[PDB]
RNA sequence: UUAUGCCAAUAGCAGCGCCGGGCAGCUAAGUUGGUAUGGAAGAACUGCUGCUUAGCGGGAAAUCCUUCUCUAUACAAGUUCUCGGAACAGGUUUUAGAACAGAACUUCGAUAGGCGGGAGGUGGAAGCACCGCGAGGUGUGAAGCCAUCUCGUACUAAACGA
RNA sequence: CAAGGGUUCGGUUGUUCGCCGAUUCAAGUGGUACGUGAGUUGGGUUUAGAACGUCGUGAGACAGUUCGGUUCCUAUCUACC
RNA sequence: CCCUAUGACGGGAGUGCAAUAGAGAACCUGAGAUCCGAUGCGAACAAUCAGUCGAAGGAGUAGUCAAGCGCACUCACUCUA
């Protein structure tokens, strides 16, 4: 749904910058900080750390994701509903065939500074788990990571 | 013990409501609310 | 219950908005009694047809009752006749499948239950006030011999250091009791009429003595 | 349907007193929400003098006290209201003041000298007909 | 001159009684204010009536007002004497009870140029 | 027991004065209705492939979805129709109710009262006639009354000229 | 493996425990300030009286026994209906 | 003396070195706690010894001065967050 999906960029600040992390289908965390600092706007020269200039960053394509190990079926999520007693578990496996985006938004929010510009810039992240989107017209850099990938290997 | 700032959030939404409608007998001098038996005519 | 009505294999049909008369007491041909109860269909008709397409979902709007122009606030009378349909006392809309989907402006009715059958009501029921324990949930009470102001209220939260003075979602005197409850896979519906458009079920439906009925499961 | 809040030898050994004065005087303000009561017993205190038989009246007697507003009932309101079907009172809203937000309330009879609101003409009611349910009217629009 | 001014002192009825009613006609038109008074219930109404209507009476008489172009600007309350007494309870302990008093004032001043909003309300 | 002189028929009071009844309302000792299916993941436990790394399937009143309830202050704050003198507000009630709230009615009107008709409860009115000295009985007579329920009628109070 | 739902009445004792009689699908083990008195009870037990046995040479004590022995709070806050 | 109030301690007029609502009667000076105000900014999606240090803001806005009547300085200043 068009609508309900273009979020709320009818809120931000729009005149500075649109940048897209596509995972190749590779790795959660090594995505993640990648992210927690562009949707931080500590990679650019002017930063100062009382404001919002998180660029947008836009990731695409969270099917196609890869988790390495075996975490899958074992590290859930958990969360507690206040009432007593109760304490509402999900698995990864559950998690990803229900929404594939929850989990990468989910990591992100908890890497990101815990301070109340917290959902303050989340409101400048957007996620579709293809790589159609609907934010093209507007000036879109499509965005690398490091070249710091070594990638060891193993017997 | 508890200050201007909660006596006044407490006192305030219990704050008076200028009442609506009014009517006067055009003549007969009273005024008052709907529904009442100022005078005659 | 299946292959009855009007509809294919399988699918939700519509629901149907009564009203509540009262109770009374029949009897069956092996010679046993049950209480009966009579639902007023005030010949509701179809108002919107929702849309997954233009709106998003799939719902009837059926209205029930009658109502005039000096009783509708107009935001509404503007609906209605929009719509170009008689006039209802209360709306009600129902999620409906794809098929089993109407023409706006086809009144519906009691023959559209096959008796011998069963349905769900839902009743916005008989609340009665700022209620309090023993009768809101059916707790005891202290003896009334040996305890001083207590004959009749309740106990006290687990309590103490521990769990430290965080009553959980407790259980309190507390307002009323009006609400819509189901009685779920109600009893066969004994008889509907095919003039007066009534129908007699075998007891307990929730809701007022009048104004107040839903009936689906059908 | 009104308790008043009085015990309910005492409501009535009100209720009495006030239809009683109600009828000798043609006048009284009181307080609405009681008004609205005695909004009953001065009509069925009307019925009476609209009978007039010994039966009828050996009952009023219960009914009405304190003076000869008994007579007074069975003499000129009878007489006054031999046509009129129903609503022998008026109960206007004055909310003169007092000094306790009671409201208050002119309540008195109908086709007297100088009533309050100038009432419709007594007509005979008409006689009753069959109840049908034909439940017919669309009120479509 | 401007901002007539009328104060009332020794109003016998406690302060947090009287400000309670002058907040409603805090900053409007003196005519629906002389009528807001006399349909509330609240008996600190006609003291804050005599204050108003006395008001518009003291700026009519001194010169350059229009007690039709008047509205109320600003208009308060102020504790004054209470001579205290004392007050019982069960168990002979005793206590204290103030019987309170208080002063009002009102200062008015023209419907300078403000017609123009009011119309448009 | 006190009063209406007395008879007659009523009233007050005895914390309904005490009895026998008692509708609507409320309640349960009464009556209903539920204690399910379908779907996924998957416990030990079980099998079979494998190819020695692994592959999948059954597999528990268990977990999670489907029913019921609550929900857009769900801050990515959602969608549809319609009103724009529109929504309120006030007044008569209410199947709803502590106030608020909801819902009904607001004079091209049944909103409550009142009056007529029934239903529904008590259970043979008074006066009159008879039988007996009386206590008292029988007829006139399912009489007499009426808390509620329905049904007729705007007769009262709910328009509105702020 | 499993906490989803359950886990009884009555007899003597203040009893927790426990014994018992009658039952059930079963009559679970601990935590929760040995849950719970600004919720209730107040029987035990730790005030003053009184008495029995014992100890003290008396005044008195008894981790022995029996009888009787005022239960305060108008809810600010957090929690919660 | 007038003016609105039931009634003025009120408001004017007036005496007075005093404006006497900064001597109006308990009456000089009149302070802090306390209360009701008026203005400017902040304030109903953000959690706590309530701040300190930074700080986008908003607002009220001064001056000197050759240079030209502006602009460009006074890190202008003051509140605010």
């Amino acid at each position: 749904l068009k609508k309900a999906v273009a979020g709320i960029k009818r809120i931000n600040l729009d005149g500075l910058r649109w940048r897209v992390f596509d995972a190749r289908g590779q790795v959660l965390g090594r995505l993640a900080s990648q992210i927690s600092t562009v949707l931080q706007a500590k990679d650019k020269p002017t930063y100062c750390p009382n404001r919002d200039d998180g660029d947008i960053c836009i990731v695409l394509n969270a099917k196609e994701i890869g988790f390495t190990g075996r975490k899958l079926t074992d590290k859930f999520y958990r969360w507690h509903t206040g009432y007593i007693g109760h304490l509402k578990e999900r698995s990864l496996k559950d998690q990803m065939a229900k929404d594939p985006t929850e989990v990468i938004r989910k990591a992100v929010w908890r890497m990101l500074p815990s301070n109340n510009l917290r959902d303050d810039r989340d409101r400048k992240l957007r996620i579709f788990e293809g790589g159609e989107h609907p934010f093209g017209d507007k000036p879109l850099e499509p965005f690398v990571m490091p070249p710091r990938r070594v990638r060891e290997m193993r017997p | 013990k508890i200050s201007k700032h909660k006596r006044g959030i407490r006192n305030g939404p219990k704050a008076l409501k200028p009442v609506p409608v009014i009517i006067r007998c055009r003549s007969c001098g009273r005024v008052k609310l709907p529904h009442f038996f100022c005078c005659s005519g | 219950e299946a292959k009855q009505g009007e509809m294919s294999s399988r699918s939700k049909r519509t629901g149907i908005i009564a009203v509540k008369c009262g109770m009374t007491a029949l009897w069956d041909k092996w010679g046993k009694r049950i209480p009966i109860s009579i639902l007023w269909v005030d010949d509701n008709i179809v108002s919107q047809v929702k849309t997954v397409e233009k709106e998003g979902i799939f719902a009837l709007q059926i209205g029930c009752g009658q109502k005039k122009p000096k009783h509708l606030s107009k935001a509404v009378v503007g609906h209605f006749r929009a719509q170009g349909v008689p006039l209802k006392r209360k709306l009600r809309e129902f999620p409906v499948t794809e098929d089993a989907l109407l023409p706006v402006g086809t009144s519906l009715g009691v023959r559209h239950f096959v008796p011998g059958q069963y349905v769900d009501v839902t009743g916005i029921t008989r609340g009665k006030g700022f209620q309090g324990c023993m009768k809101r949930h059916g707790f005891s009470g202290m003896p009334a011999s040996h305890g001083a102001s207590l004959s009749h209220r309740s106990g006290g939260s687990t309590g103490q250091r521990d769990a430290p003075g965080k009553v959980f979602k407790g259980r309190k005197m507390a307002g009323r009791m009006g609400a819509d409850q189901r009685t779920v896979k109600n009893v066969w519906v004994y008889k509907i009429d095919p003039a007066r458009n009534l129908m007699w079920v075998r007891g307990q439906v929730p809701g007022a003595e009048g104004n107040f009925v839903f009936i689906k499961d059908a | 349907f009104r308790k008043l809040g009085r015990p309910a030898g005492h409501r009535m050994s009100m209720l009495r007193t006030m239809v009683s004065q109600l009828v000798k005087h043609e006048r009284i303000e009181t307080t609405v929400t009681k008004a609205k009561e005695v909004r009953r017993l001065a009509d069925n205190m009307i019925q009476l003098g609209k009978e007039g038989s010994l039966s009828a009246a050996r009952r009023a007697a219960g009914f009405v006290r304190g003076d000869d507003v008994l007579h007074k009932i069975f003499t000129e309101l009878a007489h006054r209201y031999k046509d009129r079907a129903g609503g022998y009172t008026r109960l206007l809203r004055t909310r003169i003041r007092v000094g306790d937000a009671a409201p208050m309330a002119y309540i008195e009879f109908i086709d007297r000298e100088n009533e309050l609101r100038q009432s419709k003409p007594a007509t005979p009611q008409p006689p009753q007909r069959v109840p049908l349910d034909p439940w017919e009217r669309s009120r479509l629009t | 001159r401007q901002k007539v001014q009328a104060v009332l002192k020794s109003i016998k009825q406690s302060p947090k009684k009287v400000n309670l009613v002058a907040a409603l006609v805090r900053g409007m038109r003196v005519e629906d204010a002389l009528m807001q008074l006399q349909v509330t219930v609240k008996r600190a109404s006609q003291t804050v009536y005599r204050v108003i209507h006395a008001a518009r009476a003291n700026a009519t008489h001194n010169h350059g007002l229009d007690p039709d172009r008047l509205l109320v600007a600003e208009a308060f309350v102020g504790k004054g004497l209470f001579g205290k007494k004392v007050a019982y309870h069960a168990k002979g302990r005793s206590g204290i009870i103030s019987i309170p008093r208080c002063r009002l004032t009102v200062i008015v001043r023209e419907t300078t140029a403000e017609e123009e909003a009011e119309i448009a309300r």
